[PDB]
């Protein structure tokens, strides 16, 4: 009945020194029922990642939505859209749905390409905007992912560091849900390379 | 001349030319004529026939109870114009419980051709209508006009050779004025009146259609045999 | 809220209290519910604060376009296009106005607009939560062709008992004095209404 | 060339031919008048009597808009009409949102804007009528008259259609021999001097007078038709001046 | 030749139905003038009433906007009256939307990018009018602003309009060269208002009387427009000196 | 009362001409001289403020307009033309940009925004070409500084220097001589300044010159203080005194 | 009314033309030329700007070459003005056809499009036609490497080898004579620049006068790349294959 | 949220905290609550997040072009209006509940505005869940003629207030001082009361800590050339 919770899943988003981290697991299901065990919630736009929690159609939607936004968007302005613009363009986005909004729970991460500066943001279903310094979470397990962040988290972890932290606030987070799990992926973003990171994790 | 084209133009001396040839349509039109009493009114109406093989086009409309028209000229707009009479006497009796006043009912038909008057892309209405009726102030004749005027009227007659008719009515004021209570003798007054129309051609009993409405006397048509009589 | 209007020998008199409430807690104790849709014709405002706001602010730019082509309306009027839009919007509005007026032929007029939309010239008008603890004194103590200080005192008396024993009224006493020598406000605080 | 072929062009001049075209359709109607008196105000009309078949009495050319306004015209009949349903939805929703009636003054810019209103596109045909109008309101009597450009003046008295010099004269003699001012009863009688008067200009075909008149102390302020012992008294009145 | 007819470019590149709104300016033979003091704006246009049948009191070209805003027209009085209505519906609307009172050069701009659409849209013709809004300001104090068929406006120090206005304007140039200020150095509205009839007579070379001109005066916070009294002992305390 | 010119009010003639857009551009030419010259590190744009009267206050009458605190216009052609478009310009600026982007569009989208609207006005039912030529300089993070040029068709071309209007041919024959790709703004003000005064009749100073850089952030000009990010506006309209201090060194 | 001032855009003429169809396409005419060359391994476009001045900035500038989406790009001949408003609706087009489907569009697919919009102003609304004529320049895992035209008329054409726009008659005859079909990308380079070089009404055809593009499936690992080239690579270019 | 405004002798100022909640979860430590609608009128928010950002968004680019189109500073009165009337129409639906202030020709203002669109005046306001606690301070300590560092510190109290007594309110003060005849000054963390104490341990693990089943490199890059 509640759509952010039908399909579950989760998000996390991390900054570390002149890097970014952002993670999601893997699991899309009907409730009780799990459906899918390769459903990943992170997309990219150039070198702009997003994260999308909730309703998996919407997920889908927003995905396609955004695709279509960023390609118009480089063909006017011949360049890439940076993640500060971006994170701008997901809430006017969200909000222009206000009173019939998309079922999401978005995390916008990258690093602009100009000033080489890491960047994060998460949203609401409506699209206002947490621009967090430390890290972002989304999803069913939430509450689990701000407990693990909050005390795992340091600043200015090194790329290879940052990748141990947020991998451990995403597993053990999911190991307290229902809903999520099923396999979990962590992209590590730096200013012109990305590595990308299937963990293994418990099957239930 | 160029001021012509269309009905949103006046002439240099004041003129409307379309509304002046849509005029022109009820004069080729077959002649009727419109009388009255005290107690009734009558129209008579001279049908036209396309050839001997043809019926001859029917030339007066039932609008309610109490009213109803003869034409002359386009038979189509003559149509729409008693419908929208016919939906006006309708409304008046469904909203009000009240039948339409026949000069009520000529406010509204002159307001109605108007409209088509000023605006671009529509024309007047190529038709002259003689409307008669028995309301609450007794027995009425009308004279419409598609310029929008219309006219209460003792007696007249429209369409082709129609002054004949009305010179007739002119002299007769008087006498037919005054037939109260006798329905025969106001159609003979009616019948003599557009035979003064006539050229060449007499009335025949499929020619002839005459109508009627009265103080007990719902509006009524008499085509055929039922005019027989009249002859 | 508790608001009244008083014709008087000279004009009219509008009084009001000052208070607005979430529930029981005093949002604003100073809220200014005598407002002015044109020179001399003011309303005092009951119900909702956001709807009674709309319609004082739709009123006063009707009657702002009404004075530029036709001059000066009458306090009916204003009573009127109050009425329009509480009549024809009583489904989603909760708004009880009192609108009082003077002009120089009509003198002082007081009109009372209830939720229905209906429209009552009256002497005096009260209105809100709190006149149902003064409908007794205000027929007993009400005469017609009062001075400017009588109907003051009046004003003063009646509201004092209300904002007494009416929770959702309090504050400041404020009121608005209509006559041909202009507009006067007045202000009376609880130290000296209170005492009465 | 072509400037006078469409409605809402301006000519070299800075005319609209259409406007001035219309106003010749005016020229050629029948002569209609108003006299603004003490308090109130009186309007007549000549309605031309075409055939002895008319019904006297019966076509009646002066209308009322709302209960206190009257309305008459020379020029397109039934473009006048159009005009006073106008007036008469205009006054409505006056009334309907302002209780009060409409004072004159507002009345004669709602017709005078509608008017207006029709020079301003080609897709319309300016109106095809001078109307002569007005009636009593809170600040007292109101006589207006309105032409086909939507120009409209306050007057003391106003004439328009065939008679209209005849009549504009005899009303300046009024206004020059009346200055402290002239009585309802006195302005129904003047009013059917002046038809007379003016029949001059249209003495082919013989007439019928109407007459109509707003009155504070003689109709309570309500618009009423002139009939029976007054029409002719005035009438009678009219006949004794020509001769 | 239809691009004569309606609003399009002749191949000169002009608009001849803009020009011909312009020469329907000049239709009612009326010229009118607006000055500047220090606390007040002065507007004067003269007033002819050839038919003595017709009621003095209504035959106007000055109009009251709103409180704070006065406009004067000059042209036919049914585009007027049209030009007036508006202004009047636009400066209410204002109020209501946006707080406050519509400033004179604003309304000026509407107006004028109104008049704008006109030569633009081949549909509408353009108001055959000259429209000069006058007020004090609260911001930029006394304010003269004047719209025509164009679609063009400006503020101004002191203008004139009508078929004589460059008579009138080079008199007004003149005594701006001498002063050496934009407006008129006097304290009380009476003054300014004796100063415009005064070099309205220097320029026309015309006397009047009451009823041969129409004043309208705005202040702080009021419009007004002078009644044929007010203006007649304004008459006398010129003739007096 | 109805809009019937839904048909279009400019087509091709017999020789591919679209007669209304040529006519629009002989309005334009008879329009007053505006120039623009693009500097290294700054834009000048520039126009002889014309009065109408003596009487008539230039001051109230702005020819060079900003649209966002980075980007400026002027124009050649019918003022009242280019009083609209810069309402409209303003506004799309907005709508279809700031209120998606959270940010002021780059010179060239709102450019392309700006020459949409004059070409609809050459396309669209019952309508005439806008009869103005406009020049907008502007600056945007990922272009740097640039200058374009929009012309009644909605053609658009971006220029290192350029004039429009009255004296063009010789004020773009003039600009050709003087302009490298090494001119400071100061430099490119000298010049501007230069070349405006061969078109100019009459009297040559601050008070009939109006002129307008895109240049510096200027955080004076703002209106508060506490946003790091948030630099000030690089769009600034010259001062009549501004001008003839570099009038003495002309 | 209105009628009086209506030109009739969307009529027949007596023979059965189009008036305003073929008065477009004698606009066209004048217009600087374009050409495309499609060869085995990738298709050229080349196209000669009008304005011929010193202060153009040329590197920021774009009149005849634009992208439509990575796979797909258009050379103009016309009205620029009237083409971006047919380019933004084509980028349009490309990405609801990706939003829907998944799938990059089909390069037929887009110009049928475009060539129904067109085709909608010559038959219906009034309105004038858009004087533009487009060389679509694309690539498809269908069929390959593609080239079509589309005019004012909404008529659309494939080719292996056309121009647009001025000294079409010239220079169609000229790759007529040179081209082949087992051609390359290179080779095709050189014939589109000899062949504006022969048919510019210009005295001698220089970078600051071009504008070129390439679009190749050769990059890194069988893919597509689009190249617009840059000022000083057009410069390069035309040393190469000695015409300055 | 705890949201205040209080007038002063040149001005106005406002503050505000930096807590923003979903259910009993702080989502946000550090809110920017302080709205800029024009360079001198800011404007404090609570209530729905994304509608109070939208609602001064939308009046603020508005506010703008009206700005920019009567070549006149813009006026609270105006900001005020336009956001009622968008408030109203939308009958409480969208969540705004702010305080406005500013500095403009007229003077200084200072207003509250709710989400069915009613507004008040006064010299001082509080709005959200710790209004109360704020409202509290500020009837205790409020007079008239406030100085500008008397006003800053009673603003400040009065967050203070919200922050420790109400949970729907914490962690730092921001403030904005709108004076007239200056620039507005925005004060981002005027306070910080509340930084989080040294953890005991840090919690960085050993590299490899983490079983990894695949790596492979994610091409950002657009289609390469040659
Ligand atoms: B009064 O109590 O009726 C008063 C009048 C209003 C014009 C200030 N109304 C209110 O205070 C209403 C509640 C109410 C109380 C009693 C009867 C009807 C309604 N309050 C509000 O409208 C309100 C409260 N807090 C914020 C915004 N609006
Ligand atoms: B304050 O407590 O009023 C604060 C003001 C806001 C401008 C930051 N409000 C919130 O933090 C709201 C509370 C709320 C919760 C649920 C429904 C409505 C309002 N929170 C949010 O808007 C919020 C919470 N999580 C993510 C995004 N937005
Ligand atoms: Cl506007
Ligand atoms: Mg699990
Ligand atoms: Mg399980
Ligand atoms: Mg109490
Ligand atoms: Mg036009």
């Amino acid at each position: 009945s509640d759509p952010s919770s039908i399909n579950g899943g989760i998000v996390v988003a991390m900054t570390g020194k002149d890097c970014v981290a952002i993670a999601c697991d893997l699991r899309l299901g009907s409730q009780s029922l799990g459906v899918s065990n390769k459903f990943e919630k992170i997309f990219h736009y150039g070198h702009v990642f997003l994260g999308i929690t909730g309703l998996a159609t919407d997920v889908t939607t927003l995905n396609e939505m955004f695709r279509y936004k960023t390609n118009l968007y480089k063909l006017k302005e011949e360049r890439a859209i940076e993640p500060e613009t971006f994170t701008q363009l997901v809430s006017s986005s969200l909000y222009e749905r206000r009173f019939g909004p998309y079922f999401v729970g978005p995390v916008v991460a990258g690093i602009n390409s100009k000033s080489g500066k890491p960047f994060i943001a998460g949203f609401d279903l409506i699209g206002c905007i947490d621009e967090a310094k430390d890290f972002i979470v989304s999803g069913t397990a939430s509450d689990q992912l701000f407990g693990m962040c909050e005390s795992l988290y340091e600043p200015n972890l090194e790329p290879e560091d940052l990748f141990e932290t947020i991998s451990q606030a995403l597993l053990n987070a999911a190991d307290r849900d229902a809903l999520s799990g099923w396999g979990a992926v962590v992209y590590i973003i730096k200013k012109d390379e990305v590595v990308k990171r299937y963990l293994k994790m418990r099957q239930d | 001349n160029n001021y012509d084209g269309d009905t949103v133009t006046f002439s240099p001396t004041g003129r409307l030319f379309q509304v002046e040839y849509a005029l022109e349509a009820i004069k080729q039109g077959s002649v009727t004529v419109g009388l009255r009493s005290n107690t009734h009114a009558v129209l008579v109406a001279l049908k036209r026939n396309a050839d001997e093989l043809s019926s001859y086009q029917k030339k007066i409309i039932k609008c309610d109870e109490h009213m109803g028209l003869s034409l002359a000229g386009l038979a189509p707009d003559a149509r729409v114009l008693s419908n929208y009479l016919r939906q006006q006497c309708n409304y008046s009796s469904l909203v009000f419980n009240r039948k339409l006043a026949v000069e009520r009912a000529g406010h509204l038909l002159c307001d109605k051709a108007q409209k088509n008057t000023q605006s671009y892309g529509g024309r007047p209405y190529g038709v002259g209508l003689l409307i008669i009726g028995y309301d609450k102030s007794g027995a009425h004749l009308l004279e419409f006009q598609p310029s929008g005027n219309v006219t209460e009227l003792y007696g007249t007659a429209i369409g082709a050779r129609s002054q004949g008719a009305k010179t007739y009515l002119e002299r007769t004021l008087d006498t037919f004025i005054k037939i109260d209570g006798n329905p025969d003798e106001l159609i003979k007054a009616g019948v003599e009146a557009i035979s003064q129309s006539l050229r060449d051609e007499s009335l025949t009993v499929d020619n002839l259609s005459i109508a009627i409405v009265g103080k007990d006397t719902p509006f009524t048509i008499y085509d055929g045999e039922a005019v027989a009589k009249y002859i | 809220t508790s608001i009244m209007a008083v014709t008087f020998k000279d004009g009219v008199i509008l009084g009001a209290d000052s208070r607005t409430t979430t529930g029981a807690y005093i949002a604003n104790r100073v809220t200014d519910k005598l407002t002015r849709v044109h020179d001399k014709i003011w309303c005092c405002r009951s119900g909702s604060a956001a709807d009674t706001q709309a319609i004082a602010d739709i009123v006063q730019y009707h009657l702002e376009l009404y004075t530029s082509q036709y001059g000066t309306p009458s306090t009916e009027t204003a009573a009127s296009v109050f009425k329009e839009l509480c009549y024809e919007n009583k489904d989603n509005l909760t708004a009880g106005i009192i609108v009082a007026g003077y002009d120089d032929k009509n003198k002082g007029e007081v009109y009372t607009i209830p939720l229905g939309g209906s429209v009552h010239k009256l002497p005096y008008a009260i209105a809100g939560s709190g006149s149902t603890f003064i409908y007794g004194y205000c027929d007993k103590n009400f005469r017609e062709n009062m001075s400017k200080e009588e109907t003051v005192d009046f004003i003063k008396h009646s509201l004092s008992q209300a904002i007494k024993w009416d929770g959702s009224s309090g504050g400041v006493i404020r009121m608005v004095v209509l006559t041909a020598a202009g507009v006067e406000r007045l202000i009376f605080y609880p130290d000296e209404y209170e005492q009465l | 060339t072509g400037y006078d072929l469409s409605n809402s062009v301006f000519s070299p001049d800075g005319r609209n031919f259409q406007v001035e075209y219309a106003v010749k359709a005016v020229e050629n109607g029948t002569t209609s008048i108003g006299i603004k008196c003490n308090d109130g105000v009186v309007f007549a009309v000549e309605k031309l009597i075409t055939s002895k078949l008319l019904v006297p009495q019966k076509n009646v050319k002066i209308q009322v808009v709302d209960r206190h306004i009257g309305c008459v015209y020379s020029g397109l009949i039934p473009d006048g009409r159009h005009l006073v349903n106008r007036g008469r939805e205009e006054a409505a929703s006056f009334k309907k949102l302002y209780k009060t009636p409409i004072p004159i003054p507002a009345f004669a810019d709602r017709l005078g804007q509608y008017v207006q209103a029709h020079t301003l596109y080609n897709s319309v045909r300016p109106f095809g009528v001078s109307t002569i109008f007005g009636g009593v309101d809170k600040n007292g009597a109101h006589l207006y008259m309105l032409e086909p450009s939507g120009s409209y003046w306050g007057y003391k008295g106003a004439a328009t259609g065939k008679g209209r010099q005849s009549a504009k004269a005899e009303l300046e003699k009024l206004v020059d021999h009346h200055p402290e001012g002239l009585s309802a009863r006195e302005a129904v009688k003047q009013a059917a001097k002046i038809i007379y008067l003016a029949h001059e200009d249209n003495k082919e075909k013989d007439f019928e007078l109407e007459i109509s008149w707003c009155s504070l102390s003689e109709t309570n302020g309500l618009h009423k038709f002139v009939k029976g012992d007054l029409l002719q008294e005035a009438i009678d009145f009219a006949q004794k001046e020509i001769n | 030749g239809y691009d004569r007819h309606i609003t399009i470019f002749s191949p000169e590149g002009r608009l001849y139905q803009v020009e011909y709104a312009f020469k329907a300016t000049n239709q009612t033979n009326i010229n009118s003038l607006a000055v500047r003091g220090k606390d007040c704006t002065v507007v004067i246009s003269q007033k002819k009433v050839p038919d003595k049948l017709l009621d003095p009191t209504t035959v106007s070209y000055i109009f009251c906007i709103s409180r704070t805003i006065g406009m004067v027209v000059n042209g036919p009085i049914p585009d007027a009256r049209n030009a007036a209505l508006r202004a009047k519906a636009e400066a209410a609307e204002f109020r209501y939307k946006y707080g406050y009172d519509m400033p004179c050069d604003v309304l000026a701009k509407r107006m004028a990018n109104l008049s704008q659409i006109y030569t633009q849209r081949a549909y509408m013709r353009p108001l055959g009018v000259i429209l000069t809004f006058v007020s004090v300001d609260e911001e930029l104090g006394p304010s003269i602003y004047k719209t025509d068929p164009a679609g063009y406006y400006v503020g101004y120090k002191a203008t004139a309009t009508g078929p004589k206005q460059q008579e009138i304007t080079t008199n007004l140039e003149n005594h701006f060269k001498k002063s050496k200020i934009d407006h008129i150095n006097e304290e009380s509205w009476e003054k300014v208002v004796e100063f415009a009839i005064t070099h309205m007579i220097d320029a026309l070379g015309t006397e009047f009387s009451k009823n041969d001109l129409e004043v309208g005066v705005a202040t702080k916070d009021k419009f007004f427009t002078l009644s044929a009294e007010n203006i007649e002992e304004r008459l006398v305390a010129i003739a007096e000196q | 009362m109805t809009d019937r010119y839904s048909f279009s009010l400019t087509t091709f003639s017999p020789s591919g001409k679209l007669g209304q857009i040529d006519y629009a551009l002989t309005a334009v030419k008879q329009g007053v001289t505006s120039l623009g010259i693009k500097a290294t590190n700054g834009v000048v744009i520039a126009t002889e403020k014309k009065s109408s009267s003596p009487l008539a206050m230039s001051e109230t009458l702005s020819k060079v307009s900003l649209l966002t605190p980075d980007i400026g216009a002027v124009y050649s052609g019918m003022g009242p033309d280019y009083r609209v478009l810069v309402d409209k310009s303003r506004k799309v600026a907005h709508t279809s940009y700031k209120r998606i982007y959270g940010e002021y569009p780059p010179t060239k989208l709102l450019v392309s925004e700006v020459a949409k609207i004059m070409q609809e006005a050459t396309q669209s039912g019952g309508v005439r070409p806008f009869g103005v030529s406009l020049l907008i300089a502007g600056h945007d993070e990922f272009n740097g500084f640039s200058l374009y040029q929009v012309d009644p068709s909605g053609s658009y071309f971006p220029w290192k220097a350029t004039a429009i209007g009255k004296g063009s041919v010789a004020a773009k024959t003039f600009l050709e001589k003087r302009w490298n790709d090494e001119l400071e703004l100061e430099d490119a003000i000298h010049i501007a300044l230069l070349t405006l005064k061969e078109s100019v009749e009459g009297e040559f100073n601050g008070d009939t010159i109006e002129l307008a850089i895109i240049g510096d952030e200027n955080p004076d000009l703002l209106g508060y203080t506490g946003i790091p990010t948030d630099k000030g506006p690089r769009f600034r309209k010259l001062t009549s005194q501004e001008i003839n201090d570099r009038l003495e060194a002309l | 009314g209105s009628r009086r001032y209506d030109s009739r855009t969307t009529i027949f003429s007596p023979e059965g033309r189009l008036y305003q169809v073929e008065y477009a396409l004698e606009s066209i005419s004048h217009a600087g030329t374009a050409i495309g060359i499609m060869a085995s391994d990738g298709i050229v476009l080349a196209a000669e700007r009008k304005v011929t001045s010193t202060l153009l900035e040329q590197d920021t500038s774009t009149e005849k070459l634009y992208k439509l989406n990575d796979k797909i790009a258009v050379a103009v001949a016309g009205l620029t003005a009237d083409a971006e408003i047919l380019i933004n609706t084509a980028r349009i087009h490309a990405q609801n056809y990706l939003k829907t489907y998944n799938e990059d569009i089909p390069v037929e697919i887009l110009v049928r499009r475009l060539s129904d919009i067109k085709q909608g102003y010559t038959q219906h609304g009034g309105l004038r036609p858009f004087g533009v004529s487009f060389i679509y320049a694309g690539y498809d895992d269908r069929y390959g490497y593609q080239l079509y035209t589309s005019n004012p008329s909404g008529n659309y054409t494939g080719w292996k080898a056309i121009s647009v726009g001025a000294n079409t008659s010239a220079a169609q005859t000229l790759l007529q004579m040179d081209y082949k079909d087992d051609m390359k990308v290179d080779d095709a380079i050189e014939l589109a620049l000899k062949t504006l070089s022969k048919t510019t009404d210009s005295s001698a055809l220089t970078y600051d006068r071009l504008e070129f593009a390439t679009i190749r499936k050769g990059a890194n690992d069988g893919e597509v790349y689009q190249k617009i080239f840059k000022p000083q690579e057009i410069k390069d270019i035309l040393v190469k294959t000695g015409i300055t | 949220t705890t949201i205040v405004g209080v007038k002063f002798n040149n001005g106005v100022v406002i503050a505000a905290d930096t807590r923003s909640t979903q259910g009993p979860i702080v989502a946000d430590k550090n809110c920017a609550k302080l709205h800029r609608i024009s360079p001198k009128i800011w404007c404090a928010a609570a209530g729905t997040a994304a509608d109070t950002e939208a609602v001064t968004q939308l009046i603020g680019s508005n506010i703008e072009l009206h700005s920019l189109y009567t070549s006149r500073e813009p006026r609270v009165v105006s900001a005020l209006q336009m956001l009622k009337q968008h408030l109203f129409k939308y009958q409480g639906h969208i969540g705004a509940y702010l305080i406005v202030a500013g500095v403009d020709p007229t003077g200084s203002h200072l207003f509250s505005i709710h989400a069915h669109g009613s507004t008040d005046v006064g010299y001082y306001l509080s709005l959200g869940s710790g209004s109360l606690a704020a409202m509290a301070v500020l009837e205790s300590h409020w007079k008239q003629d406030l100085t500008k560092e008397e006003a800053i510190k009673l603003a400040s109290d009065a967050i203070q207030a919200g922050i420790w007594n109400d949970l729907g309110s914490g962690s730092n003060v921001d403030v904005c001082v709108m004076e007239i005849g200056k620039d507005a000054e925005y004060l981002r963390n005027y306070l910080t009361p509340n930084v989080r104490e040294e953890k005991q341990k840090s919690y960085k693990f050993p590299r490899g800590t983490t079983a990894v089943l695949k790596e492979s490199i994610v091409n950002i890059c657009d289609i390469q050339e040659e």
